[PDB]
RNA sequence: GCGCACCGCGCGCAGGGGGGCCGGCGCGGCAUCUGGGAAGACUCCUAAGGCGCAAGGGAAUACCCCGUGCGCCGGGGG
């Protein structure tokens, strides 16, 4: 039970992380030099720039 | 193999939200020690990316 | 030659090129060798295509290493270009990198595909 | 504390709160790729309290299949302190190690691979072990090493082949003795990626017994491994 | 009861040429469930049913002699190859798989690639030429083979079902040319000859109502003998067209086999009315004949 | 009835069931390149030394595993022998390397482990060498 | 970023280990 | 559908796509003097047909599909005259051809340019299909990468001097290229030309005239000197 | 096969080996049909406006709301 507690905190450690990365590197796609897909607006909506990085 | 030789102030920075290093071993090389300014730091990723290859 | 894991142009290449340019609307892309093996070695990577028009192959056939270490499927794709314009990138990419999350449409399609590139390996 | 397993040569290491699968050190003081060993002393030594001569590495069912095997519940192993193996797909000597601990110095394993730089570090500790032989041959040619492999007691197989029996089929016919043993791990992804793995394993085993073994069990190494598992079985008898 | 394959022994002095012919129950009868079968030369019929078994036939012994089998699932097709020897035999799962028939042992040698959809079973097989291989898929596309080096040639995709219900064009028959070309008997009745050197289809002849089941062509490349899963056989000459189209049979054809030799050039052709029923190559000659 | 026979030993000949006669050769680096010669199955003195007679050819038959070896010592004509293959007979083979222990009093009543270790050095390291890094 | 991926290494290696002890345990 | 017709430059024939796909793409080809279908001209591929355009010389088609194989297809034989591959196209979306001087077995026309849905148009020389043996694997002249949306509109100017192409996702998407030269001209359009969202343009007879029409109903004409 | 009626059947139960292979459940394909998602860039892209980041103010104080500095796209005109 302990060793399992703690493979189950520390998976939880780890998705906490996971889901943080994965934020920071939306934001970077939200807040770039020009229009990048990728992300949810407060809409509901998500991102989705169609273009090409000329 | 920028990063190579700097890994005490460079996980100093990541840790604690600094700037991490421009170089490593790389700077005492015949081209970044031939540049200066921010040709250093640039010349220092584009000779680590060619040298990687 | 050394690229025995050789993706077929009927479609397996296309659907291939289709997920990575999925992935690259979903920002699930870590497109380069360098980026693609920062990917593998930190173990974010759900599966990886290589090209195989690489002009020496040698600058990426080091990471069929790393990923026969950390388990994960790779693929070579025959052109640099293709890969390059499939990821939406205006240059060559040599190599890419497609990662996964807990819930998407996405994962479903990663997990089709290496269900795929586990037939040709 | 050190008790021995049922098998010969496997020694079991029961702590506090774990258990740890553990080998003899064959040549004492030196882990091969870095793993955890004990060391202790015979007895009559505890106002010296210094460890010397005993030495036991601690052996990983996750980097080894045949300690998969023995926590997999295997009748036994056909290797002892004094047998001859064939180990087959040896990359870099770690499992191969721990087979030269099980048969010792009196022992020989033949070891081979067909990769370079795993032959490279297969030479590092095939030149730290006396018992073990270098082979960086193809298992697919046994008569490249025909001269260097006489009739073994046991093979171990693994390799990553779709090919397996085969190879394991003309290498027993080269070099496994009358009532051989054979100890194979599958990949059944590897054999075949679109079919089931139980129907993977019964055909391979179905191959071996029409390639002229005789089975004698199966376990599936699943809570260390997954689709993978490991045939005992025993050539012509 | 019913045909599933005919097959003769040569197809070009007292030579011993038999006919093989493989009945429903799992029965082969040879004249002067099984599923497939063929003969080599340089003589022996290989036969499989739905089972994953390949296995040899000696006739002297009258004796299934030497079964050979395999790991990937159902053989629905299998061939032997011409000469500037081996088996290909593709099945259910998309594996082609090949046997090796060195000097007098039939092995489960090597599956050389197979398809990334597992939803593409084979169908049939025929030979372009020697190291190069015509694949009928169940989907709409056939497909070419290398064996030298195992890799995928052109998809050679036909197109949707446009006369109702289904979607996929089912590939029943395909055979080949000495002129380098290759017939792709379908379903939904149509033939369609492809060209060879580019793997793109030249003619689409719409004959049939329902689905070619079998066909086959003369040894000189002259007369092309489809028949299907109506009561109806037809004839083809030439860039081609159809002659005409009779009633031989009773149930839908399910199996040809043409032999060009000893002043006597028929074609055998077998379904399910459980009658055997022989043809001239000269139509215009003379009558038919049948046999039960 | 001849054969020829090579385990890590040395050379063999049972022409008379049991063991009749061997060819010895031990710790050098020609002791490898009796696998060289083997490689293909080119000439070597202790093969047709081996297999040297002087009366005339009236049996001229032989016994090897392998076919690559046997049509390669047809060719030679330091004996003018053209023998052929053994056609896929493990008992002899499979008996006699299970039976080196009473071969051994013949030849070599030691341990040429050693040196088959050496001689392993000298072919794994000789394919280290094949790739020369 | 940088700062959550040098902490998503450091946990992802003490998940592995963990695991690793915690299936050697059962 | 008939919607994605064209007629030959001889005007004899006139081809439509086959609104059925399964997995490729045909043409059905049209008398015109009669209009009743003659021919038949099935390339493989995902989507079908992107598009095609007739030889100049009228006796056989060039043929753009949605994976990257461009068919050049021959009307005499009736057959392929061989199948060759874009530049790393993953769809494909248009295609246009034209020009004097080209191969007299491939139609006589000089250029063919390939719009992409990445935006990219490569331009290739039709001489350099020929190695009929058609070289799988060609280099375009020039790959155009300035617009960064799926090339919608593609053309040549019939004396074979210009080649203007475009995309409807932008607003002054149109680019305008000299041939054999393939260079982009840079002084126009500017910021402060009135296109509007490009859905199709024309070239004069004479090459004189160019017509740009829009997303909202609005014909403009520019003249062109040289 | 033991105990219960040695003026009886059957019963409380230990469980061998196969059967009717009846139905459910599990796993595998399944030409189609049905639903959902993704989806073609002609399509759909919420409107002539919207989105992001960072600050400011207010709360149903988990959510949410309002209009300053930086940017990203868009409509119109051109």
């Amino acid at each position: 039970e302990k060793l399992a507690r703690k493979v189950k905190a520390a998976r939880k450690k780890l998705k906490a992380l996971a889901d943080a990365e994965y934020e920071l590197e939306l934001q970077q796609a939200k807040m770039a030099k020009t229009a990048t897909s990728g992300g949810f607006t407060k809409s509901g909506r998500r991102i989705k720039v169609r273009e090409r990085k000329r | 193999i920028q990063i190579l030789g700097a890994e005490k102030a460079l996980f100093r920075a990541l840790k604690t939200k600094h700037a991490t290093p421009k170089y490593g071993i790389i700077y005492h090389a015949s081209l970044v020690g031939q540049a200066s300014g921010p040709n250093k730091g640039k010349i220092a990723r584009q000779l680590a990316a060619k040298i990687a290859l | 030659s050394a690229a025995w894991p050789k993706a077929e142009d009927p479609a397996l290449v296309q659907e291939l090129l289709d997920c990575v340019q999925q992935a690259s609307h979903y920002r699930q892309l870590k497109k380069g060798a360098n980026e693609t093996t920062k990917s593998v070695n930190r173990g974010t990577s759900e599966l990886v295509i290589l090209a195989a028009d690489t002009q020496p192959l040698s600058i990426v056939l080091h990471i069929p290493l790393i990923c026969e270490e950390k388990n994960v499927p790779y693929v070579y794709v025959p052109s640099k270009v293709a890969l390059g314009r499939a990821c939406g990138v205006s240059r060559a990419v040599i190599a890419v990198s497609l990662t996964s999350n807990e819930a998407s449409d996405l994962n479903s399609k990663i997990r089709a595909l290496r269900d795929k590139v586990e037939r040709l390996a | 504390i050190v008790e021995p397993h049922r098998h010969k040569g496997v020694f079991v290491a029961r702590g506090g709160k774990e258990d740890l699968l553990c080998t003899a050190n064959l040549v004492p003081g030196e882990s091969v790729y870095g793993e955890k060993r004990i060391s202790v002393e015979t007895p009559g030594s505890g106002p010296d309290a210094v460890a010397t001569k005993t030495e036991y590495r601690i052996w990983n069912p996750f980097r080894s299949k045949l300690a998969a095997g023995i926590l997999g519940g295997l009748e036994t192993i056909y290797m002892k302190p004094g047998s001859k193996v064939l180990y087959l797909g040896a990359a870099s000597g770690t499992s191969v190690s721990h087979v030269a601990d099980i048969v010792g110095p009196t022992g020989a394993v033949y070891a081979v691979e067909f990769s370079h730089r795993s032959g490279r570090d297969l030479i590092n500790m095939a030149t730290r072990r006396t018992n073990v032989i270098p082979i960086v041959e193809d298992a697919r040619k046994p008569m490249a090493y025909r001269m260097l492999v006489p009739m073994v007691d046991v093979i171990f197989a693994d390799v990553a082949q779709p090919d397996q029996a085969r190879i394991v089929g003309i290498n027993a016919r080269l070099f496994l003795k009358q009532g051989g043993g054979l100890l194979i791990s599958i990949k059944a992804s590897c054999i075949d990626s679109t079919a089931p793995p139980e129907q993977v394993f019964a055909s391979e085993v179905q191959k071996l017994r029409e390639d002229k073994f005789f089975p004698k069990e199966q376990l599936t190494l699943e809570p260390y491994e997954r689709d993978h598992a490991m045939v005992s079985c025993v050539y012509l008898q | 009861s019913a045909i599933n394959a005919v097959a003769f022994t040569h197809s070009a002095k007292n030579i011993q040429v038999r006919l093989a012919i493989g009945r429903a129950n799992g029965d082969i009868e040879i004249w002067n469930s099984v599923d497939g079968l063929v003969w080599v030369t340089d003589s022996r019929l290989f036969s499989i049913g739905y089972t994953t078994t390949i296995t040899e036939w000696d006739l002297e012994k009258a004796r299934a002699k030497k079964h050979a089998s395999g790991q990937h699932g159902e053989i629905w097709c299998f061939g032997v190859q011409p000469l500037p020897r081996k088996l290909v035999a593709g099945t259910v799962d998309g594996n082609l798989v090949l046997y090796s028939i060195e000097d007098g042992d039939l092995k489960f040698q090597k599956t050389l690639t197979r398809t990334p959809s597992k939803k593409t079973k084979f169908v049939s097989i025929a030979f372009q030429s020697h190291n190069i291989v015509i694949v009928g898929c169940s989907n709409s596309t056939i497909c070419a083979y290398d064996v030298r080096t195992g890799t995928m040639l052109r998809q050679m995709t036909l197109g949707t079902d446009l006369t109702g219900g289904s979607k996929n064009i089912i590939v029943w028959a395909v055979k080949c040319l000495p002129n380098g070309d290759i017939v792709s008997g379908d379903s939904t009745g149509q033939v369609c000859i492809w060209d060879g050197k580019t793997y793109t289809q030249a003619q689409r002849i719409q004959s049939h109502t329902q689905d070619v089941l079998c066909l086959s062509v003369s040894a000189d490349g002259s007369k092309i003998i489809s028949g299907g899963m109506d009561r109806r056989t037809a004839v083809y000459e030439p860039r081609w067209s159809k002659v005409f189209h009779r009633r031989y049979h009773q149930h839908d054809v399910k199996a040809m086999a043409s032999f060009e030799g000893k002043g006597m050039s028929v074609v055998v052709s077998g379904g399910s009315d459980a009658s055997p029923i022989v043809l001239p190559l000269r139509a215009l000659g003379k009558e038919f004949h049948r046999t039960l | 009835l001849f054969i020829l026979t090579e385990t890590s030993a040395g050379y063999a000949l049972f022409k008379a069931i049991k063991y009749k006669e061997f060819a010895k050769f031990d710790s050098a680096a020609i002791a490898v390149e009796e696998a060289s010669g083997i490689l293909e199955g080119k000439v070597t003195p202790k093969l047709a030394s081996l297999l040297n007679e002087l009366k005339d050819e009236k049996k001229v038959t032989l016994a090897v595993h392998d076919t690559k070896l046997s049509n390669s010592i047809t060719k030679l004509p330091g004996i003018n022998i053209k023998p052929i293959s053994g056609s896929m007979t493990d008992d002899l083979f499979r008996a006699i390397r299970q039976h080196l222990y009473n071969l051994i009093p013949g030849m070599e009543p030691s341990n040429f482990d050693e040196m088959n270790l050496g001689l392993a050095h000298s072919l794994s390291r000789h394919k280290l060498k094949f790739s020369p890094e | 970023l940088g700062y959550v991926r040098t902490m998503r290494n450091i946990a992802a290696k003490e998940l592995k280990e963990l695991e690793e002890r915690y299936v050697l345990a059962g | 559908t008939m919607e994605r017709f064209r007629v030959s430059p001889c005007g004899r024939y006139m081809a439509l796509v086959a609104s059925d796909k399964k997995g490729g793409g045909m043409l059905n080809i049209i008398n015109v003097g009669t209009m009743q279908w003659i021919a038949q001209a099935r390339i493989d591929g995902r989507h079908g047909v992107a598009d095609f355009a007739w030889w100049s010389d009228g006796n056989g088609l060039t043929i753009a599909g949605r994976d990257g194989q461009v068919t050049e297809w021959s009307m005499i034989t009736r057959r392929t005259v061989g199948i060759w591959r874009d530049e790393g196209s993953i769809g494909g979306t248009v295609m246009a051809l034209g020009g004097r001087n080209g191969p007299a077995e491939l139609g006589g026309d000089r250029w063919v340019a390939i719009g992409s849905n990445s935006g990219i148009l490569n331009v290739y020389d039709r001489n350099d299909l020929i190695e009929i043996r058609i070289k799988k694997y060609p280099t375009p002249t020039r790959v155009f990468e300035q617009l960064t949306t799926s090339i919608s509109v593609v053309a040549f100017s019939p004396d074979g001097q210009l080649l203007a192409f475009g995309s409807q996702h932008k607003k002054d998407a149109l680019r305008l290229v000299h041939l054999p030269s393939c260079t982009v001209y840079r002084n126009w359009p500017t910021e402060q030309t009135p296109l509007g969202r490009v859905t199709a343009i024309a070239f004069s007879s004479k090459s004189d005239v160019l017509a740009v029409g829009n997303d909202v109903g609005r014909v403009r004409l520019w003249e062109i000197r040289g």
